[PDB]
């Protein structure tokens, strides 16, 4: 009774999330010890989307990031697709992180996103859900690793046989989130390729700003939340949603929202662009992200603390972090208005370095390392 | 045997009792103290679990599974993934970030 199993194969174990579609656990495979993470969806779901997604993922096998499917099918009352098994969101991450994400860690991020995408569009396939919650990390030694998955809201952008990309049509119903929406899915009209590079601007300026402007509106309905969040997207310029960041980001969105309906993005000027301020700003390429330090940093500190032996244990971890790895951790600030120079952004370097910490034995220890 | 609502609940009482109050090593990183911290059990799970205090194995293997799975069935197999190839479509994994000092 406590063995569960799907597909004869893989057994079930400790639950690790739960969407809208249903519940996500961790498995592991019965023959090699492989973990998996299992989705089981209702066949009593009013809009079942699992067996659809697991013919995406099968379409798109193969591309770098995207989730291999091990299995899809029915068992007892349920729909079961198992997949590799991934770590944390980047949503996840970002609340590790207290909400706020390095430059280095919001480029390194964007340029596997980029390919993520570009990929998904070589493929002839939309996203329409692009989200922080949609991009996980691996585990493993796949944990430095972008994947995206939930392609429930995926669609085909062009014809196969004619390679005639879809109509452009109106009247069409918002069904992503509202949050990182394109404009043009609040007016209704049909997502094309732009849509997924404009909502994936709104998720990196969120990563550095803490949140977007339009969230925290208040409405007596939902058409009328979505609808202020529209009106607000339409009327704030991208000098206005870039402010205080790299002049990069505006010119990301300028150009995401410039594209026409059925145009080809330029996925490399849009690389380009962050790779050029990675390397402006002298940012090692040695696939450390902010969690990756801070994770290691509070590990090491904590053992400490326990052979001595809240939000300001994190800060003080985090203030320790940003004094041994100081040419990593450079963050927007509120204060801001104009957009930063590169050398100006690596004043904080120096801040890092001169950053005052509070626990002089705990301290004296990390340094007898 | 068969997959229900019910057995499925039943399961997961089972291995978060075990979870919640069983195990027992001196890790920071599994106690319930660090856990009690985080919100979001992923973090935990997926991620700090991802860390090797003896350098060989992470502690999902180490601590979970031995506390949790394999106290619920000893036959129940759980791979050591840190003992897989650096693989060719994957971002350069730097294996020094999980192994805990001292
Ligand atoms: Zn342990």
């Amino acid at each position: 009774a406590m063995d569960l199993r799907v597909g004869r194969k893989f057994r079930i174990g400790r639950k690790i999330g739960s969407g809208s579609f249903g519940d996500i656990y961790h498995g592991t495979n019965l023959i090699s010890g492989e973990e998996v993470a299992i989705r089981l969806e209702s066949i009593r779901s009013r809009h079942p989307q699992l067996d659809y997604e697991s013919r995406v993922y099968r379409y798109l096998s193969g591309g770098v990031g995207i989730p291999f499917i091990r299995w899809f099918g029915r068992e007892g009352e349920y729909n079961a697709m198992v997949i590799d098994l991934l770590g944390p969101s980047l949503e996840d991450l970002f609340n590790y992180c207290h909400r706020r994400f390095s430059f280095k860690t919001v480029i390194m991020l964007a340029l596997q996103m980029f390919c993520r995408i570009q990929y998904i569009h070589g493929r002839s396939f939309i996203h329409r859900d692009i989200k922080p919650d949609n991009f996980l990390m691996g585990v493993g030694r796949r944990g430095s690793t972008v994947h995206v998955i939930d392609f429930g809201l995926s669609k085909k952008y062009r014809d196969f046989n004619t390679h005639r990309h879809i109509p452009y049509r109106e009247n069409k119903s918002l069904t992503g989130t509202a949050r990182y929406a394109s404009v043009n899915t609040h007016l209704g009209i049909e997502q094309s390729r732009r849509d997924d590079l404009e909502s994936l601007g709104y998720v990196l300026i969120y990563f550095c700003k803490g949140s977007l402007p339009w969230q925290g509106l208040k409405a007596t309905t939902k058409k009328q939340k979505y609808d202020r969040i529209m009106e607000k997207k339409l009327n704030v310029s991208v000098e206005t949603l870039c402010s205080g960041l790299p002049l990069e980001f505006q010119e990301y969105m300028a150009y995401c929202k410039n594209l026409k309906f059925d145009e080809k993005p330029d996925y490399l000027f849009l690389a380009r662009l962050f790779k050029d301020l990675s390397i402006k700003l002298e940012y090692h390429n040695d696939h450390l992200f902010d969690w990756t330090m801070l994770r290691y940093t509070k590990a090491m500190v904590e053992k400490q603390r326990d052979l001595l032996i809240k939000s300001e244990t994190f800060n003080k971890i985090k203030l320790l972090a940003m004094k041994k790895f100081p040419t990593h951790f450079h963050y927007y600030k509120n204060e801001d208005k104009h957009n930063p120079s590169p050398e100006e952004i690596k004043q904080q370097t120096i801040l890092n370095n001169n950053a005052a910490s509070s626990l002089p034995e705990e301290l004296l220890n990390a340094l007898d390392k | 045997e068969c997959l229900t609502r019910s057995n499925l609940k039943k399961l997961q009482e089972k291995i978060f009792d075990r979870e919640l109050n069983d195990i027992a090593c001196d890790h920071c990183l599994c106690s319930t103290e660090n856990r009690r911290d985080i919100k979001y059990s992923r973090l935990w799970f997926l991620f700090e679990l991802e860390m090797s205090e003896n350098w060989n194995e992470n502690l999902r293997l180490s601590c979970y599974n031995k506390y949790v799975y394999s106290a619920i069935d000893e036959s129940w197999k759980m791979e050591n993934i840190l003992l897989k190839e650096q693989e060719k479509h994957y971002e350069y994994f730097p294996i020094g970030q999980l192994l805990i000092p001292n």
